[PDB]
């Protein structure tokens, strides 16, 4: 609907047919973009990945890419239904899976992070593939099943897991089921920004001995590809969402947070998979 | 069936001796006779690979060189090496011609596209005097920098960086001679994990 | 001065051979074939693939009952395959990582190693104790082992990095016979069915055809511009294929000390890893660096099919003794069973 | 040094040059004869059925 009702707990009735306008073609957009790296992703399955460092990475992305696409339709059917005509029968379901997607994405990101920070702290050090991808597998899905079907357990009898209109996640004097989104998705991103300054700290090290000068400033350019590569797949555009948390009075925030969030399926292809140069090859003459 | 049973032996076999090879590094190591390799490998036919651990980590270095073949008819099978040792005799300038050769061809080949080096200046205490006896720009039509030590070993250095074409792809290092052996390993182990952190990184798409 | 006068005459040989090169050359093999009918496209699908190597397989040889397979890898160790059911008999530790050619015995006892030591090493399949040992290390060669075979299971023939093939006794250790002459690096060689001749061939660009009783080279041929990576006989023993850089590979024959044909096309740019005959000779085989192999018509000269599927560049190929199925070693660390 | 070289090779040639060849056409319908000869035995060229086949 608004998109900020996501970790908010009202929209301010100024600037909702405003942005609501926004949001739809920004999603509309992603939609598009989440099509288009399936298909490519399909097309260039098993080949462009030799290593396991690239299995693994291409195994994150399709994960975060199938758990975006599925949860912003869920999403859009959740808002085009009424409040009314199903009260239990198509929104609740509807909120259930969306709130379980995003929280399954917001772990596949935080998976992708602790992997980097693993992987570059700990130089030599090998672990067994079949073992991480279902430590990964497990934790991602299984941690969200519980805290949704917990969530669906607790508030469920007090009929406080939609609240009036909104039949999101509810706030603003009522139960507490609104916790599982704000309070875990926030902190995963709050871990995707440090691995970020994480490797920010490994991108300008000092050089290895005495050996002179190599580049006049020009790994300025390769320190922001890599920026602009690695902020839209961690998901550090999230953390707008606190800034709903501190005021939720004024439009600024929620404008730019939907604005973001909302082309995030465009960031990852255009940063994630457009600016690879090794697709970028195999793409220009295909 | 036993031929199963033995099958499965020594597929557990084949995964235990990978596992134990995934921790190696597996350097390579070049330069010229008497370049000073024998200090950089000795510090602890035709190729000889000697094997080194250092901070729980397993090196082994082969002194290419001894072939006295066609390169190019067996250095593709030299790939998956974390870096490529050099060694420059710095005191010879006799040696300096065919050593800056090797060096282009090296590096220019299309398998080492991507594999740094961690190119050493041997013999940097008795070029201090070979200056001072014979000036640096008598031995090379070329501009031989300032007069003093560091400007020289710093023009060295320039004209052995520039080689590289690819600059972009490979990061290479340099380092000099240090009498004690700790301080050379201090920095092969630093370069080394330097690059596979590179390594990891440029994997990972970050670059 | 004196050797100007030898330069000549070399010269006026070189001539003379040419001229009666060209004499005998009436009519090439690809007019006389145009009566026959093309063998057309051909399905080949990888019944089995064989896996657990953990670095490049470089060198490969198939076994005298076309069921036992054995395949050497960078690795750093031998490895014996059932080819019937996939299994794995043995697994040699080599002492040296970096093997750069391998040979399986007439008879299924003796193994043969070689590389960049240039040693080759002997190990005994079948041995009294049951553990896998080094039977004989083969020294003397000045450079990289390139090729080795046996003759029998006490006689071996290799081809080193020093322009020089050995023929070794395995009991002895020493150099029973040295065939020298070439001017580049020699990379492999195959051996005649009567095995009482072979021919090598060089990075000069030219295959020697040398006779092992007596040890001189028999004959000469110089018809390629680039290295010749890949020699194979014709099952009847009488012509022979060189692969080289140049993704041509050419059809000589021992009596008419000709060049049948050169099998080439525009889309191939690449060189010849190695090649290999069919059990009656008409299908050719041959391993390209460009990911994929190619089977061509042996007497027409098009390419009767393709076997991509390969990851990275095929190293090794070769065909059973009864033609079964041939085997494919790539640097992907696959072994393929085409059939 | 090299004067024994070119003297070895030169000796070479002419010990290769009293050799005899065929005509190209000769070896050409040898090779025929000897394609058509083991062509029913060529499991490659003729696909070989699975009940026998013990790849299949
Ligand atoms: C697809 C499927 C998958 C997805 C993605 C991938 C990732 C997963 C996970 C990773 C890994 C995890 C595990 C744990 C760790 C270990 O092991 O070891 C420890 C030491 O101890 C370490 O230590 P520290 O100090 O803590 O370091 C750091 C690490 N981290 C992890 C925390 C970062
Ligand atoms: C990594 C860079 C590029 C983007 C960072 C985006 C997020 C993580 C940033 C942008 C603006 C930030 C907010 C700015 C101001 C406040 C008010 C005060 O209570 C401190 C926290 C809080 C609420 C910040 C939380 C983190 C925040 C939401």
């Amino acid at each position: 609907t608004s998109f900020s009702i996501l970790m908010s707990p009202f929209v301010p009735s100024t600037i909702f047919p405003v942005v609501k306008w926004i949001t739809y073609v920004g999603l509309g957009i992603s939609i598009g973009s989440l099509i288009l790296c399936l298909i490519i992703e399909a097309l260039f399955w098993k080949q462009i990945k030799k290593s396991q460092t690239s299995h693994t990475r291409r195994i994150c992305m399709v994960n975060i890419a199938l758990s975006l696409l599925i949860a912003d339709v869920w999403f859009i059917v959740g808002a085009t239904v009424d409040t009314t005509v199903n009260p239990s029968g198509v929104c609740t379901a509807a909120v259930f899976f969306t709130h379980f997607f995003y929280l399954s994405l917001f772990f596949w990101m935080l998976m992708l992070g602790i992997l980097l920070a693993y992987r570059i702290i700990l130089v030599f050090h090998h672990m067994a593939q079949h073992l991480m991808m279902a430590v990964g597998f497990c934790l991602g899905y299984g941690c969200p099943l519980i805290i949704s079907v917990i969530t669906i357990a607790v508030t469920q009898p007090s009929n406080t897991y939609k609240r009036k209109d909104v039949c999101w996640l509810n706030w603003s004097n009522g139960s507490k089921p609104l916790l599982a989104f704000v309070v875990p998705a926030l902190a995963i991103v709050a871990v995707n920004f440090v691995v970020v300054l994480l490797v920010l700290t490994k991108l300008w090290r000092p050089t290895v001995g005495e050996r002179l000068s190599r580049d006049d400033k020009a790994t300025i350019i390769r320190v922001g590809k890599s920026l602009l590569i690695l902020t839209p797949l961690l998901g550090l555009t999230w953390g707008f969402g606190i800034g709903t948390i501190v005021d939720s009075q004024n439009l600024a925030w929620h404008v730019i947070f939907a604005l973001l969030n909302a082309f995030q399926g465009f960031f990852i292809l255009c940063f994630g998979i457009l600016l690879d140069s090794k697709l970028r090859q195999l793409l220009f003459n295909k | 069936k036993a031929a199963v049973e033995r099958s499965k032996m020594i597929d557990r076999n084949l995964r235990e001796d990978g596992e134990k090879a995934a921790r190696e590094v597996k350097l390579l190591l070049l330069g010229a006779d008497n370049s000073g390799k024998s200090t950089i490998v000795k510090q602890m036919t035709g190729i000889v690979e000697t094997h080194f651990t250092f901070k729980d980590l397993h090196f082994k270095m082969f002194d290419v060189g001894g072939q006295r073949s066609e390169r190019k008819k067996w250095i593709h099978c030299f790939e998956d090496v974390a870096a490529i040792i050099f060694c420059v005799d710095l005191s010879d300038y006799n040696r300096m011609h065919e050593s800056m050769k090797l060096f282009d061809s090296i590096c220019n080949n299309k398998w080492f596209t991507d594999t740094s080096i961690i190119l050493f200046l041997n013999k940097k205490d008795l070029f201090e005097e070979k200056i001072k006896k014979s000036p640096l720009t008598i031995c090379y039509q070329e501009y031989a920098g300032s007069n003093t030590y560091e400007e020289a070993a710093a023009y060295i250095q320039c004209q052995f960086e520039d080689l590289n074409k690819r600059k972009d792809t490979k990061e290479i290092y340099t380092h000099f001679t240090c009498a004690t052996d700790t301080k050379n390993a201090q920095f092969i182990f630093d370069a080394v994990t330097d690059v596979i952190i590179k390594n990891n990184l440029k994997d990972c798409g970050l670059f | 001065s004196e050797l100007d006068q030898l330069r000549q005459e070399a010269e006026q040989l070189k001539n003379q051979i040419r001229d009666a090169r060209k004499a005998c050359a009436d009519a090439t093999l690809s007019q006389i074939t145009n009566n026959i009918d093309p063998v057309g496209r051909i399905q080949m699908r990888t019944r089995r693939t064989l896996r657990g190597h953990l670095a490049k397989i470089y060198a490969m040889h198939w076994g005298t009952d076309s069921r036992l397979l054995v395949s050497a890898s960078q690795d750093g160790k031998l490895i014996i395959w059932d080819s019937y059911t996939t299994n794995k008999v043995h697994a040699i530790p080599l002492r040296s990582s970096w093997v750069m050619t391998c040979a399986y015995a007439p008879s299924g006892n003796y193994v043969a190693c070689g590389g960049l030591d240039n040693i080759c090493s002997i190990y005994n399949l079948k041995t009294r104790e049951g553990n896998v040992r080094v039977s004989r290390e083969l020294a003397g060669h000045t450079g990289y082992l390139s090729c080795c075979r046996f003759l029998d299971d006490n006689q071996i023939v290799t081809s080193s990095g020093d322009t020089t093939c050995a023929l070794w006794d395995i009991e002895t250790g020493q150099q029973t016979t040295t065939f020298t002459g070439h001017t580049g690096d020699v990379m492999s060689l195959s051996l005649a069915p009567d095995t009482r001749l072979f021919v090598s061939g060089a990075c000069d660009a030219s295959a020697k055809l040398w006779d092992v009783r007596e040890g001189m080279c028999r004959q000469t041929f110089t018809g390629h511009e680039s290295d010749i990576n890949a020699i194979c006989f014709f099952p009847n023993g009488n012509a022979f294929a060189t692969g080289s850089d140049d993704a041509t590979c050419r059809l000589f024959d021992l009596r008419a000390d000709q060049e049948l044909m050169t099998y080439s096309h525009d889309n191939i740019i690449c060189g010849i890893t190695s090649v290999s005959f069919s059990k009656s000779g008409r299908l050719l085989l041959a391993g390209y660096d460009d990911f994929n192999c190619n089977v061509w018509d042996a007497l027409k000269a098009d390419r009767a099919g393709v076997l991509a599927g390969h990851d990275n560049r095929v190293s090794c190929l070769g065909v059973t003794d009864d033609g079964m199925a041939v085997a494919t070693g790539s640097w992907d660390s696959f072994l393929k069973i085409w059939n | 040094a090299s004067i024994a070289q070119a003297r070895k090779l030169v000796e070479q040639l002419k010990m290769e040059a009293n050799i005899d060849r065929i005509k190209v056409s000769k070896a050409a319908a040898d090779l025929m004869a000897y394609c058509e000869a083991h062509a029913k035995e060529d499991p490659l060229l003729t696909p070989v059925p699975a009940s026998e086949n013990p790849f299949r």
